């Protein structure tokens, strides 16, 4: 069905309603977006069917249809924009500085911005628009908030 | 069974809301994927 390029929400009818469970990025043929999102299952696009082709639970990502196209990265330095697409409102770009997550494997950008679980997927972009990574998965600190790191595939 | 539907263009916009700080956190990411606060 509908392949252009944009940012897409991810429903489900099998709940109460029709309920977004997450977002994804559409970029060149490839479908992308968080793991926990869609646990691997087929996904609809109106008549079509977009099938898995790559995943992996502990980077927490999922391409669709093709390979993991998305290979931008933040430079440690400027602002980003979240990309967010929350549940029932319109996408809205939210500008910040990332901050670090520090792990035994190296450090890697995390963006402090509290959006709904169904906003899993939303991309988050550098000053050219490019993909450096997708929201979605992060930690819960000491306030209650949620701080997600900038999560970001490998372009074989 | 899930679905896909457009919600726009990907593009960064000139003078967003500017909001959100930049914290320095020392996390640990276990094989589920799920990161926690290591103190
Ligand atoms: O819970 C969230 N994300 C998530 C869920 C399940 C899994 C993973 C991440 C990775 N392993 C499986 C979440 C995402 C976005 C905003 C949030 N606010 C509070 N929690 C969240």
């Amino acid at each position: 069905g509908e392949t252009t390029d944009g940012v897409y929400r991810v429903m489900t009818r099998r709940l109460l309603g029709s309920t977004q469970v997450g977002v994804g990025v559409m970029q060149e043929g490839v479908f992308h977006t968080m793991w926990h999102v869609t646990k691997g299952a087929a996904l609809r696009s109106g008549e079509g069917r977009l099938d898995p082709y790559w995943g992996d639970v502990k980077q927490d990502l999922v391409s669709y249809c093709g390979p993991w196209k998305l290979d931008a990265a933040w430079d440690g330095l400027s602002e980003v924009q979240l990309l967010a697409v929350p549940p029932g409102e319109r996408a809205k770009n939210i500008q910040t500085l990332p901050g670090i997550f520090k792990t035994k494997d190296g450090d890697i950008g995390a963006v402090a911005l509290d959006y709904p679980a169904g906003t899993s997927g939303s991309p988050i972009l550098d000053k050219c628009g490019r993909v450096i990574g997708l929201y979605g998965n992060g930690v819960v600190i000491k306030n209650g908030s949620y701080v997600s790191a900038i999560t970001q595939g490998k372009r074989e | 069974d899930m679905y896909i539907e457009r919600a726009g263009d990907i593009t960064w916009e000139k003078d967003a809301e500017v909001t959100g700080n930049s914290p320095r956190l020392d996390v640990a990411l276990d094989e589920s994927g799920d990161f926690s606060l290591v103190e």
